[PDB]
């Protein structure tokens, strides 16, 4: 169908990722175990060496709505752990790619990782820390979930040495030893790890999850450990559309990252909107996205809701608190009015599929979902068509504002409170201008 | 000898198979199955391909060597049987009519040593794991059977699922599931599975109506379903890949000749920012809008299998570079941004077209809303 003329532009795209998991490190570069010893030893991160874990990165950029799964969907060619950064994401790219062909299970990057209970409850940062590749300040920084992951590790092998040892005595045995146990992790089958929408993760978590795989692949000796193979992130996400320091903003901003990684030739942009029908809203998405300057005609379209009267099945995007107060009242006036009405929110449900109870309110328990009154941070890559937005000025950036516009289909079911183009708003165009000096670089592969 | 490719299925498939290895197993169904002779011009690649299959007869061989699969690899081998006794009628029989394969002519034909073969390392990693012939699944029987429902990873699905995700239509089911299961590995293009599925749409070869026209349940008759399809035999089943192959090769032709452009002079520009976003979403609209892209698909769309009818012709695609690649070198990227959404999107009217409808400004409405604040004291600027 002729929306998919894009796809052999995804090729090339492939290309570069087989080519850059498939070149070997040299032995002396390569991680060796007895880096993860004395890790699990040392008290404070105060004594880390300076030590380089290496990895490759092929990023994917662009707006929502660009087609950016696309390339997830084709990378089924390769031998590849897709994993997403929130459990939605997760969900969204299994439903994603298990409606085009097989797909096992997608899990969060914390299932893979090792990410478990005892490391949400854990302050992170507290250590100080004063570039080169050689790293150490993000483990520093994320090392309560580091140190803990480690030591667990550590205290729980041979699964993949045996059949190594076996075909000593006869490199072929050893890639069947998933296919014969059913706990190994997934980042001991493969080198190519995709990250859906990664900026929903913290800059300092890229380093973990290269520092983990390594581990793993090191603790297991599985056979790319063995191949002195490379991790390859694949990092899929809107760098503008979302938000410390992005995993994204981190590899397009940082220079070292940006040079070691040499993006320039690993780098696909996903320029088009297939969502948004009308000209003149993309335009403006356009501009505020790409930087471009504001003008009184991107106003005058601009131009062209607490009160929960009239705008039924119309969520209304608020910062905190105010949600709250919406959704009390929306409850509060509702009993004299359908609904009716009975801890992410306020108190209480009312009853719009929400609207039978007993107490499998209809589910085991009752935390549950609205989707009536929910932040402008929540609202990024949930996307929506009931869109009513409620800015306050005084903290308004346009990066908040080109978030809320952009989560609907048509600017006909678009409403808010004020114009976030004419007062006062932040201009944060660092992003902005890294992405446009991308498009302008001959090396960089642009998909239409 | 014509070797043969033949995707099986079971009505799980895994303990089916272990079982029939064991000599201990259910009829099986030849749903696809490819047919190629080992050991030229896509004119005699065509001829040969077409002589192997026919329209009377299932194959054109004598003896058959069948490679039984299941589902980088998307399809991986299970058991290799030869034909060459009048058990072949058994053959000629499922590869032609859908007549499921019994287990008795599975034994009778199974090489064992070829089988075995491409086992010896699975039973292995078994015994490996167990220590910390391939009858291990009458001892440590679970444990052998989640083994092998790890390896051949979604070999047991619906027939649900055959039907959904490779077509609605039979030229879908039959000739995208043999090229991508099969034919893609065996002969280029990597190419995900809805690519494949598009180019099968421009294979605008002659349709026939089903003798029994029929479709849909579970796993008794989709065989059926795809083996007596016209397009399972002859030169439309002969020339599919070869066309894969060629309407990739135009394809790519055409998107790398305007990739090239379209980077120089994203590379050459020195231009601001406004004018370069707006040049780069006007040259891939003026290279790749949905009407191009149709003509494209047209000119690039067959009728006639035999690469020597080709009644494709050279495209338009990039020819087309006349229109908008004037960059020899208000400004020109905008007026034709203009001259172009004008067409695509529609005439915006002007503003003295609605101050006719209101010949508000001394027309009473001008207090008509402003005035009315309703009590909500367009509105409130400094609402879309
Ligand atoms: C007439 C025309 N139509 C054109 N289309 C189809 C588009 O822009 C499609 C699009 C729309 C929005 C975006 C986007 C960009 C950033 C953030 C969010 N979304 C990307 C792509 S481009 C031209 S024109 N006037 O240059 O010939």
């Amino acid at each position: 169908f002729l929306n998919f003329t894009s796809m052999h532009g995804v090729q090339p795209i492939l290309k570069r990722i087989r080519e850059l998991s498939q070149q070997q490190l040299d032995g002396a570069q390569v991680p060796h175990l007895q880096w993860f010893r004395d890790v699990a030893a040392l008290e404070s991160p105060a004594g880390l060496p300076l030590r380089e874990f290496p990895f490759a990165v092929y990023l994917i950029t662009g707006n929502a709505g660009s087609g950016k799964s696309t390339c997830v969907q084709t990378i089924e060619v390769l031998d590849c752990v897709v994993t997403g950064a929130t459990r939605i994401a997760a969900q969204n790219m299994y439903a994603k790619l298990s409606g085009a062909f097989l797909s096992r299970p997608i899990n969060t990057i914390f299932h893979e990782f090792g990410f478990r209970g005892n490391h949400v409850q854990a302050q992170l940062g507290q250590y100080p820390y004063t570039a080169s590749l050689e790293q150490r300040r993000d483990l520093t920084y994320y090392w309560e979930v580091i140190l803990d992951l480690t030591k667990r590790a550590l205290a729980a092998r041979n699964e993949f040495r045996a059949l190594a040892a076996l075909e000593r005595t006869l490199g072929a045995l050893t890639r069947l030893a998933p296919a014969t146990h059913g706990a190994l992790p997934a980042f001991t089958r493969s080198n190519v790890i995709v990250i859906d929408e990664a900026g929903l993760l913290g800059r300092h978590l890229l380093t973990a999850v290269v520092y983990c795989w390594w581990m793993i692949n090191a603790l297991y000796h599985t056979p790319q450990y063995a191949a002195r193979l490379r991790p390859v992130l694949v990092c899929v996400g809107s760098p503008t559309q979302t938000a410390s320091e992005n995993v994204l903003t981190y590899l397009i901003c940082n220079r070292t990252l940006r040079e070691y990684a040499r993006l320039s030739y690993s780098w696909a942009i996903f320029i088009n909107n297939k969502r948004c029908v009308e000209h003149e809203f993309g335009n403006l998405m356009k501009v505020l996205e790409y930087g471009l300057p504001i003008t009184e005609e991107h106003m005058q379209f601009v131009d062209r809701i607490t009160n929960p009267a009239n705008l039924p099945g119309w969520t209304r995007l608020f910062s905190h608190k105010e949600v709250s107060a919406y959704m009390a009242k929306l409850h509060a006036y509702l009993k004299v009015t359908v609904v009716f009405t009975l801890q992410d929110q306020d108190a209480t449900y009312v009853l719009n599929t929400l609207m039978g109870y007993t107490p499998y309110v209809v589910v085991v328990n009752y935390g549950i979902s609205s989707k009536l009154a929910m932040t402008i941070t929540r609202s990024q890559g949930l996307s929506l068509d009931k869109v009513a937005i409620c800015f306050t000025p005084g903290n308004l950036r346009l990066n908040s504002a080109y978030v809320a516009m952009s989560r609907t289909t048509s600017s006909e079911f678009l409403r808010m409170n004020l114009n976030p183009l004419r007062e006062r708003h932040e201009r944060d165009d660092v992003i902005s201008e890294h992405i446009l000096s991308a498009l302008r670089d001959p090396n960089v592969v642009i998909v239409y | 000898p014509v070797e043969v490719t033949a995707l099986y299925a079971t009505d799980c498939v895994i303990t089916s198979s272990i079982a029939l290895l064991t000599n201990s197993a259910e009829p099986v169904y030849i749903f696809s199955y490819d047919a190629y002779t080992h050991t030229p011009t896509e004119q005699d690649r065509f001829e040969e391909s077409r002589a192997l299959y026919q329209a009377s007869g299932g194959l054109n061989g004598d003896s058959f060597r069948v490679t039984f699969c299941l589902l980088r690899g998307r399809t991986r081998p299970m058991f290799v049987c030869r034909f060459e006794r009048d058990d072949v009628a058994a053959l000629q029989d499922a590869l032609a009519h859908g007549t499921p394969l019994q287990p008795d002519h599975i034994a009778a034909t199974l090489d064992a040593e070829a089988t075995f073969a491409l086992h010896a390392n699975m039973i292995l990693a078994l015994t490996v794991a167990i220590n910390n012939l391939t009858t291990l699944y009458v001892h440590h029987e679970v444990r052998v059977l989640a083994a092998y429902r790890r390896a051949y990873y979604g070999s047991a699905q619906s027939p649900f699922w055959f039907l959904s995700k490779f077509g609605p239509d039979e030229k879908s089911l039959v000739l995208t599931t043999r090229y991508y299961l099969l034919q893609a590995q065996r002969l280029t293009a990597t190419y995900d599975l809805q690519a494949i599925k598009d180019i099968c749409a421009t294979y605008a070869i002659p349709h026939a109506p089903r003798p029994d026209t029929v479709s849909a349940t579970s796993f008794a008759a989709i065989t059926r379903f795809c083996c007596t399809s016209q397009y399972a035999r002859g030169a439309a089943a002969a020339g599919f890949p070869l066309y894969v192959e060629r309407r990739i090769a135009a394809d790519v032709r055409e998107t790398s000749a305007l990739e090239k452009f379209i980077t120089h002079d994203r590379s050459c520009l020195r231009v601001s920012d406004r004018e370069f976003i707006t040049y780069i979403y006007l040259a891939h609209f003026e290279c790749f809008s949905p009407p191009r892209l149709a003509t494209h698909l047209r000119a690039v769309t067959t009728h006639d299998p035999n690469p020597a009818a080709s009644t494709e012709q050279p495209s338009p695609l990039g020819r087309e570079a006349v229109e908008q690649f004037f960059c020899h070198v208000v400004s020109f990227f905008e007026r034709k941004a203009s001259r172009n959404a004008l067409e695509h999107f529609g005439r915006r009217e002007t503003l003295t077209e609605v101050l006719g409808r209101y010949n508000p400004d001394a027309g009473g409405t001008v207090e008509g809303f402003a005035s009315e604040l309703l009590g909500r004291i367009c509105v409130s600027l400094c609402i879309d």
